[PDB]
RNA sequence: UCUCCAGGCAUACGCGUAUAACAACUCGGAUAACCAUUGUUAGUUAAUCAGAAUAGGCAAUAAUCACACUAUAAAUCACCUAUAACUUCUCUGUUAACCCAACACCGGAAUGCCUAAAGGAAAGAUCCAAAAAGAUAAAAGGAACUCGGCAAACAAGAACC
RNA sequence: GAGCUACCUAAAAACAAUUUUAUGAAUCAACUCGUCUAUGUGGCAAAAUAGUGAGAAGAUUUUUAGGUAGAGGUGAAAAGCCU
RNA sequence: AACUAAUCCUAGCCCUAGCCCUACACAAAUAUAAUUAUACUAUUAUAUAAAUCAAAACAUUUAUCCUACUAAAAGUAUUGGAGAAAGAAAUUCGUACAUCUAGGAGCUAUAGAACUAGUACCGCAAGGGAAAGAUGAAAGACUAAUUAAAAGUAAGAACAAGCAAAG
């Protein structure tokens, strides 16, 4: 006589049954049955200053949309890294060991924001 | 932010900063009668009452004194032409009590502001 | 509406020409009047000439008269397909709406006096020509069951009416089609229905009282 | 504020048989959750005084009302003597 | 303030409100990361006002004025999210060579299927985690008969689909 | 949905919802497939009706339902109906167009008004253009008003609409930094703590 | 159903035409009409 | 019984389409071609019954013999059960002993 | 307002929007009114109610108002030694005339408080037949009934195999 | 498949008043059971109703979770019970 | 002079042929009472298939089930309560339509897949498992018509007497 198709949520079942609705934890339950909220675990909204900002929600219908060109690794590399290496190659002051000079990161460990595995939310 | 991973926190970890916000909320007219300071919100199911306080104070610069939340169950009783139950989405309601003695009342959107003696014969005929 | 609705005619008359009291006589004058209002109406004729270039008031009454005779004769046969070409969409429902499930016998007896253009107007652009027609006609309408409800089987009665024709100047396939009739206030009343009518008085609930 | 159904109790701190049936002074300690520093951070600065007043009104009305009912006074037999108590 | 959850007071009660075009991806690409960060919040406040306005119309049993505004805003926010995602994806590839931000692996579940497994963050290594180890990423021999049945079940579906296309072509050529 | 039938009423409108309910199971319409390249009829094109009630009459396209291979001409192939009918009033008589299939019309040569069959061919710049099979000529793509009713030239932006210059200003400076790093540096946030080791599995 | 009888209408009318002057369900119900017609013949 | 109230669309048959016009050609490939190929080699059909005929029990056994090792589990189980049913019918049931 | 009836309110388990308003009057309630029905919109708000650091050492003495007593069936972390940490409120339950019995089923369904201050209505209208069911009353008689004092009784006592 | 039922394990619960040699004692509620009769017999009910009766501090009753599975389990043996 | 009804054609299906596959198709969540962001508590198919049934019982035994190229050798040699039945090989033959995605003296809504769906519903569970649709070119033309036509009724109760008819 039970309903098999509806979702299992905390509203159903006995009182002992409990489960979350998808909210991220903001603290720890210590011994003695005490909740201890952690300030670092609570997301902080980084909101910029919008004074003097010229961009608004919509755009002029007369504004031309551009040709779609999704960014690629090569496109990023040419814009940022290529000029430095090309200039250094002409001067001859280039070596394999010092790729970090141009912006290469040997490892993501020690960075606050790691690209892989990602350690920051959107 | 919803539908994303949070970096796991361990002793000495940095503060969690969400630079772009994924939570979208809507201010709703109270169904029941509420104190003047209280304001109702419908918020994503993954948002906590702590999140709403920071959300409102930081994005909208509104001081908040207290927040309460409840999860409303959506009806699963209505059936479609194939007799399959239609699920109305479960959602979360937030009650925000404003600070500093400020008051709010939901604004009034949408303020507004032939002849009976010759029947059945077309009058077009001039004869 | 993604596609704008298309109208080949405009409801109503741009300027409702007021016939002069007593015009129903001698069955010049009104010929001069169109000349007199040339500033208001000749300019309309000039514009009609540009898009048409063959619009001559001298010959329009003959064509205008021809449309009137043929349009009504469709009523006898009930050839709606033909009649749509002859009359505008504004005129069509007025002529035909109340004749459903009825048979009408209409004939045109000799015209008493020559038809004359009396008033024209222009407003994308529509041009309306008012014509004056004095003619003797016969009409008899019947029920579903063939019983006569209006008119006399065959007797001619003299009729004076003012009929407005219209054309959609812009459209290449537009044509002059009967659009409306202007009734003078001084007109005598039309013949009454054969049967007798009861006009109900006010209906009163128990609360109410008659006054 | 939430409702429950359980034993209805009228108590002054001791049973009616106790000779000491009146009140002199009550001492209350505000819980740490409600103390000044937390309230300011929660942004409810104006509630610092309100917390004290609510505790006094509720606590002292409960005590004096219980004392009055110990003397036989209830809603249909209202008190003939004002009933007094104080709290810090 | 809370007034930002509603439209301009003049617009209240108006049957329509004029709005421009939504941001396209290419227009956003010209903007800097800082500008996109600010533009996100500008759209967010607009999105909340439209979501607020949409709900009020339902309560009042009235049409929502200019409902296309909502779709335009959502489209703009997707483009901002896409452009930021593209820039992050390119930088990840250059510095790490990984095509995904999240670690994972190709594994066989107990039912005999191949599924991409998304890794989770844990404070202890896998061999010391008793909850994790109870999870099984292998299939026992009793699953092979089911593996064949799925393949045959799927093959029948594909055979019927191909046949039906050929039948439908007959109708087209016969009709035309 | 397979049983959906495309009609004259726009999809998603109140009229379409009434016509195409979830339970409707009407017999499929058979449409001769036409590739996007093959199709050559566009809104605003003057065309001539080869056959029918209005055979030989030229018209201007105003709607194209490609899923039915339909082209609708303004004021042609027109029947009559009453619009705005209510219990009290009849409504207004109007002339309503009916769809014409692609093979029942032909495109018209601009200089000489005749039903010239056309072929697709590229140009010097490389842009694809329709060319007449006989009397080879460029039949330009016509200009049609936007469906939503927005005229870009007449458009005057109100508040909340970015100006042209502002939208087209370039501020992006390519660098190997994420949005998170860029914002923190710009906003002046300082964080020296680092996440402890986490095991992914 | 590759082959289904398509003429059963006329086979039924063979019997019923002789039974139309009977009274009751004999005159229209084939299972009853057929038995009555055979006794009449 | 109920009968159609309308005539169905007329059947149009092209008797001179390529398939009908050329039917039978090369059926004498052997006698007119020096017997390099037998006419059965022109038969198109299931692999287990090209140039062969038999009763249903024989056909079921022949299909299993030819393509039994490439059959789906549902099909092979059904085919095997059909063999046992036909085996019991032909060898134990009937009027004539 | 009147007449009459006498298991109500909470919690647990279960149920899953049946809750409330409006609008409808197709379907559902075994009929109407009205809605338990259809559509739309709303709702149940908690730091107190409810759910959700490590290693050592160690214990003879019931409960029953625990005193006196008696009993036999023999009957509920703490505390200490060290080590480590050195200020916290998020998450989840909360509506209802409801659950198990195919049903708006004279059935089944745990605990606390109370016994009417809470909760309810046996009669759609009329008529006064037979048979059938239930209640009350009985002149004279008092088991003559019947397989049997079955059932009923102003009785409910005695005795024996 | 032991959410019914049979038996068991763990954790819990209930038993007023009146007498008594002080208890598998007595009277009799709540509660558990089901003696006899009538009704009902497609019923309110796929075993009920209405009366009348039996036990009612115990080998009592009841609640929650767990256990034993068909070549088997359980059984104060009715070859009874295991949706 | 008509109600209840009836008519319809394509949704898809069937069998072959050909062909290995490599599809493993956002974010997030899930083996915890699945779909619950983190430690507690470790994790692992099966020894031979049986019986029904045939032998007119049944007890050894009983083709396929339990597959290794077609055709022939051959239902032969052999095996078998020498019963019912079972049953080879040596040895000969075979280039298979080839090419590209084809074909139907197959079904047409009680048919063809159970399928509009493994849904609704039924069951504690394993599991079982339905029914049905039909306008036109256009509905931005008010949703189409077509048919003494089934049973059942109505239009129109009956009138001594009887397998209800026949002469
Ligand atoms: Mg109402
Ligand atoms: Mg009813
Ligand atoms: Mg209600
Ligand atoms: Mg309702
Ligand atoms: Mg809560
Ligand atoms: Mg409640
Ligand atoms: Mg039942
Ligand atoms: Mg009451
Ligand atoms: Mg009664
Ligand atoms: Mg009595
Ligand atoms: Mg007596
Ligand atoms: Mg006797
Ligand atoms: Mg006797
Ligand atoms: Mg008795
Ligand atoms: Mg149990
Ligand atoms: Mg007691
Ligand atoms: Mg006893
Ligand atoms: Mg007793
Ligand atoms: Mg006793
Ligand atoms: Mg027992
Ligand atoms: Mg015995
Ligand atoms: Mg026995
Ligand atoms: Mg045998
Ligand atoms: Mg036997
Ligand atoms: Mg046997
Ligand atoms: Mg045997
Ligand atoms: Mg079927
Ligand atoms: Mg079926
Ligand atoms: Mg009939
Ligand atoms: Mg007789």
């Amino acid at each position: 006589g039970a309903d098999r198709m509806s979702k299992w949520t905390s509203k159903r079942g006995p009182r002992t049954f409990t489960k979350s609705r998808g909210a991220k934890k903001t603290g720890i339950y210590t011994s003695d049955r005490k909740f201890v909220q952690i300030k670092e675990m609570v997301p902080e909204f980084v909101v910029p200053d919008l004074t003097g900002f010229k961009l608004k929600p919509y755009v002029n219908y007369r504004a031309p949309a551009g040709i779609d060109t999704p960014l690629t690794a090569k496109a990023l590399f040419q814009e940022t890294v290529a000029p430095a290496i090309e200039k250094d190659f002409k001067e001859g002051t280039f070596d394999a060991n010092n790729l970090e000079k141009y912006g290469f990161e040997p490892t993501q460990e020690g960075k606050l924001f790691q690209l892989y595995p990602k350690n920051f939310p959107r | 932010a919803r539908n994303v991973l949070y970096p796991l926190y361990q002793l000495g970890g940095p503060q969690l900063r969400v630079f772009r916000t994924n939570f979208f909320i809507q201010l709703v007219r109270p169904g029941t009668a509420q104190p003047e300071d209280t304001v109702q919100f419908r918020i994503p199911m993954e948002m906590t009452r702590v999140d709403l306080r920071n959300y409102l104070e930081q994005i909208y610069n509104v001081p908040v004194a207290a927040v309460r939340t409840r999860v409303q169950h959506g009806s699963n009783r209505r059936r479609d032409h194939k007799n399959v139950r239609i699920k109305k989405p479960d959602y979360k309601v937030a009650y925000v009590q404003l600070a500093h003695g400020q008051t709010f009342t939901f604004p009034d959107l949408f303020p507004e502001k032939s002849d009976l003696r010759c029947p059945g014969i077309p009058s077009w005929f001039g004869l | 509406l993604e596609r704008p609705i298309h109208l080949a005619c405009t409801a109503g008359i741009f300027d409702p020409y007021v016939p002069p009291e007593g015009d129903a006589r001698m069955s010049l004058t009104q010929r001069t009047e169109r000349l007199r209002k040339n500033a208001a109406s000749q300019l309309a004729i000039r514009k009609i000439r540009e898009f048409d270039a063959n619009f001559k008031t001298k010959d329009f009454p003959e064509k205008a008269k021809d449309i009137f005779i043929e349009a009504h004769l469709c009523l006898n046969n009930s050839d709606h397909d033909r009649l749509h070409t002859l009359v505008t969409e504004h005129c069509f429902p007025d002529m035909v709406w109340d004749l459903k499930y009825k048979t009408v016998r209409w004939g045109f007896v000799e015209s008493l006096e020559p038809a004359q253009v009396v008033h024209v107007r222009c407003s994308n652009m529509y041009g309306q020509v008012t014509v004056r027609l004095h003619t003797r006609q016969t009409l008899a309408i019947y029920d579903r069951f063939g019983r006569l409800m209006y008119g006399q089987e065959d007797v001619p009665k003299d009729v004076l009416e003012y009929v407005v024709f219209e054309r959609h100047l812009m459209n290449p396939y537009g044509s002059w089609r009967m659009h409306a009739k202007i009734v003078p206030a001084w007109a005598p009343p039309k013949q009454p229905i054969l049967k007798t009518l009861m006009i109900p008085g006010p209906q009163l609930k128990p609360w109410e009282e008659y006054e | 504020l939430f409702r429950r159904q359980y034993e209805n109790s009228i108590f002054t701190g001791s049973k009616t048989a106790d000779p000491c049936c009146y009140g002199h002074t009550q001492f209350h300690l505000i819980p740490d959750r409600l103390k000044r520093e937390r309230l300011i951070r929660q942004n409810q600065a104006e509630q610092v005084e309100a917390v004290f007043r609510a505790n006094a009104i509720a606590s002292l009305f409960a005590w004096t009302g219980a004392q009055a009912m110990y003397q036989g006074f209830w809603s249909e037999a209202d008190v003939t003597r004002p009933f007094v108590s104080q709290a810090v | 303030g809370l007034e930002e959850f509603f439209d301009d007071p003049k617009n209240w009660g108006e049957e329509k409100v004029k709005s421009g075009a939504s941001w396209t991806c290419q227009q956003l690409r010209n903007k800097s990361n800082e500008d996109l960060h600010k533009l996100w919040y500008v759209l967010l406040k607009e999105r909340n006002m439209l979501l607020t306005l949409e709900q009020e119309a339902k309560r009042q049993r009235l049409p929502m004025p200019s409902p296309e505004r909502l779709e335009k805003v959502v489209d703009s926010m997707d483009n901002v999210d896409k452009v930021v995602q593209e820039r992050e994806d390119a930088l990840r590839l250059l510095q790490t060579g990984q095509e995904k931000p999240r670690p994972g692996a190709w594994r066989r579940d107990i039912f005999g299927r191949i599924v991409w497994h998304k890794f989770k963050q844990w404070p202890i290594p896998w061999y010391l985690n008793k909850r994790y180890n109870r999870r099984r990423f292998f299939a026992m021999p009793y699953v092979d008969r089911f593996i064949r049945l799925r393949i045959e079940k799927h093959a029948r579906i594909e055979a019927r689909k191909r046949s039906l296309q050929k039948k439908k072509e007959k109708i087209l050529h016969a009709k035309f | 949905s397979p049983f959906y039938r495309y009609g004259m009423s726009r999809p998603g409108s109140i009229a379409d919802k009434r016509k195409n309910p979830p339970w409707s199971r009407r017999r499929p319409v058979v449409v001769e497939p036409i590739s996007d390249e093959d199709w050559h009829l566009f809104c605003g094109d003057m065309v001539e009706i080869l056959e029918g009630k209005d055979a030989g009459k030229q018209g201007k396209v105003v709607q194209v339902v490609r899923q039915r291979n339909w082209v609708v001409l303004e004021g042609l192939n027109t029947h009559y109906r009453y619009i705005g009918r209510t219990k009290d009033h009849r409504g207004t008589m109007i002339a309503s167009e009916a769809p014409l299939l692609h093979h029942q019309v032909k495109l018209v040569d601009p200089v000489d008004r005749k039903p010239t069959e056309i072929q697709w061919r590229f140009t010097e710049a490389g842009e694809r253009v329709r060319v007449s099979t006989r009397s080879g000529r460029i039949i330009p793509k016509p200009e049609f008003p936007r469906a939503d009713g927005i005229v870009p030239e007449t458009w005057t932006d109100g508040p909340k609409d970015t100006s042209v210059e502002d939208a087209l200003e370039r501020t992006y400076v390519p660098r190997l930094k994420t949005l998170e790093e860029d914002v923190m540096e710009a906003m002046g946030i300082q964080e020296t703590r680092r996440f402890k080791k986490v095991y992914w599995y | 159903l590759r082959n289904r009888l398509t003429d059963r209408y006329w086979r039924v009318q063979e019997v019923l035409k002789h039974a139309q002057h009977f009274r009751g369900r004999k005159n229209r119900c084939y299972r009853l009409a057929v038995r009555a017609v055979t006794r009449a013949f | 019984a109920f009968v159609r109230l309308t005539l169905p669309p007329p059947k149009v048959v092209d008797r001179w389409n390529e398939k009908r016009a050329l039917f039978g050609v090369y059926d004498n490939i052997g006698i007119l071609g020096n017997f390099e190929k037998h006419p059965k080699e022109l038969i198109k059909g299931p692999v287990w019954l090209r140039g062969w005929r038999g009763n249903e029990l024989q056909r079921c056994v022949r299909k299993k013999k030819f393509v039994g090792n490439r059959m789906f589990i549902e099909d092979l189980h059904n085919l095997n059960k059909r063999i046992s049913y036909l085996y019991k019918h032909f060898n134990r049931h009937g009027k004539y002993r």
